[PDB]
Order: C-alpha cells, then structure tokens, then sequence
C-alpha cells in the first residue's frame, strides 16, 4: 500500500487553484 | 476520506511548507511544494539515500505534471528563526558548540559520500526539542540574493570547481553569526561580498592563495585590504573558538580545514548535548 500522505499531496493538489 | 489535516506552515523562496498529520495514527510528515517552469530530480533525490541523525530524513520526492512534492520528517524549527528568538540573550554557547559539532558531523559524513549541499545557510538547519541539527535543502536550488552572505570567495571569483571546502566556509559564517548575533559578511551583491571579505580578512594575495590572481572574475585594480584581529571580528568567543573559525575561513580550499580534522579540534572536547534553551 502506498504511504498515508499520498492523500495529504492530493488534497494539497486539490486546493491550489 | 478527511482522516488527515493538512495545514500551511508559510515560508517563500523555493516553496511553500506543510505539516500533514495522519487522524488516526496521529503520525506527522512535512511537505515543500515547489513549482517548475529533470536534473532537479536527480540531485534532490539522493539525499534519499544519505542516512544520517544530522541530515534530515527525505522520505520521498514527487514530480507530478510542472510541481515537485517533497515528504520528509517534521522538524519544529529552523536555525534562522532560532537565532531571531535568541538575539537578545544570545544562543548559550554550549549550544552553539554542539550545534557546530553536529553539522561537522553532518558534513563530514555528506563530504565522505563526495557529496556537497553548496548552499548553506542558516534557514537551511533544522533543529527539534531534543537538541539536534540537521542540514536540509539539498539540490533545491537546481529547481542566489538569499545564499550571498555563505559563499566561499572562491566561487565569487568565478572558479569552476567547488570542493568540499566551500561548506566549511559557509559554516564558518553560520558559527559566526552564532556567536555575535550579526551576519559576518552581508554583502549587497557579488562584489561587495567579495570587498566585505577582503576587508575582515585581508585582500588576498598568490602568496595566501597560490592561484588566486589567475581566478576568472580576479582583478588586480582589487583593493588591497590588509587582515584584521579575530578577536575585534568574533568578540567573545574564547582562543580555541577563534583558532577553529580561522581554519574554518582559510582563503585556499585546499588551506581550510576538513570537517573530519574539525571534529578533532579542542574547541570541542567538552561539547555535550544539550537541549534548546528556549521553547523551540
Ligand atoms: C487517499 C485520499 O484521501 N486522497 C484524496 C483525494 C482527493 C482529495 N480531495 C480533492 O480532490 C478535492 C483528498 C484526498
Ligand atoms: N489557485
């Protein structure tokens, strides 16, 4: 399984618009 | 799922900092965002395999379309703003020469690996609550106003080959800066750099630096400065910490000392390991 701070880089990739 | 808080820690130059922390595990890692307009990549991901208590743990590097993600442990703070905190006391010298200590020993095991930072300063040095130092930020800039205040003289001069050497100078002025609260060499631009080194440690010469009048950007119309007292350039710091710092700042690389020979040096055998004097 992948690290649980994948998500923590998606979530930052999410909110910069 | 929203099982993790992500919040930003601030900061500019390369990019912005974030502290995740994982809800139910509770684990921390911080993130830099840092944007692009694949050498990069390369050097920053070394440091991957670079294992070592003074060198901060880089858990992962993620190029993901024109950004760069980089995960590593979650230190409290850095050296600058550590210093700022102290700038009424002063960092307790006991401090200082631990601190010293541990980057000679972060360097020294970099320095073994033939591997280089070139970019030391103070912002680049994180500490924790238990007192350690550990160098950060390697291959960053491969992604210069900021970095002017460390650089050895001999890149100012245009050379083409950085040794080892030039992360002792810049530690050199970091150690300094420790001891008197004020940046030793606050140079403007490349030249008034250059001049504010010439003129604390005397306007070098063939026979300090064989070689140096041969360097690209060496000109003979150069000032000549001649050396001043440590003791007026470092005041209070005690005859083994000046003896040390002058080695540090050697103008011939091949002159200045090692990190390994640095560990060595009596200014160090009483160093220990204590904890920061202030909350940080
Ligand atoms: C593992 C995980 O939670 N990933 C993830 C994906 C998306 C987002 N948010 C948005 O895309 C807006 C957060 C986390
Ligand atoms: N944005």
């Amino acid at each position: 399984d992948p690290a649980w701070w994948v998500c923590a880089i998606a979530a930052i990739e999410c909110s910069d618009v | 799922e929203n099982f993790q808080k992500v919040e930003k820690i601030g900061e500019g130059t390369y990019g912005v900092v974030y502290k995740a922390r994982n809800k139910l595990t509770g684990e921390v890692v911080a993130l830099k965002k840092i944007r692009l307009d694949s050498t990069a990549i390369r050097e920053i991901s070394l440091l991957k395999e670079l294992n070592h208590p003074n060198i901060v743990k880089l858990l992962d590097v993620i190029h993901t379309e024109n950004k760069l993600y980089l995960v590593f442990e979650f230190l409290h703070q850095d050296l600058k703003k550590f210093m700022d905190a102290s700038a009424l006391t002063g960092i307790p010298l006991p401090l200082i020469k631990s601190y010293l200590f541990q980057l000679l020993q972060g360097l020294a095991f970099c320095h073994s690996h033939r591997v280089l930072h070139r970019d030391l300063k103070p912002q680049n040095l994180l500490i924790n609550t238990e007192g350690a130092i550990k160098l950060a930020d390697f291959g960053l800039a491969r992604a210069e106003v900021v970095t002017l205040w460390y650089r050895a003289p001999e890149i100012l001069l245009g050379c083409k080959y950085y040794s080892t050497a030039v992360d002792i100078w810049s530690l050199g002025c970091i150690f300094a800066e420790m001891v008197t609260r004020r940046a030793l060499f606050p140079g403007d631009s490349e030249i008034d750099q250059l001049f504010r080194i010439f003129r604390t440690l005397g306007t070098p010469d063939e026979v300090v630096w064989p070689g140096v009048t041969s360097m690209p950007d060496y000109k003979p119309s150069f000032p000549k400065w001649a050396r001043q007292d440590f003791s007026k350039v470092v005041p209070p710091l005690d005859e083994d910490g000046r003896s040390l710092l002058s080695q540090m700042l050697h103008y011939d690389p091949n002159k200045r000392i090692s990190a390994k020979a640095a560990l060595a040096h009596p200014f160090f055998q009483d160093v220990t390991k204590p904890v920061p004097h202030l909350r940080l």
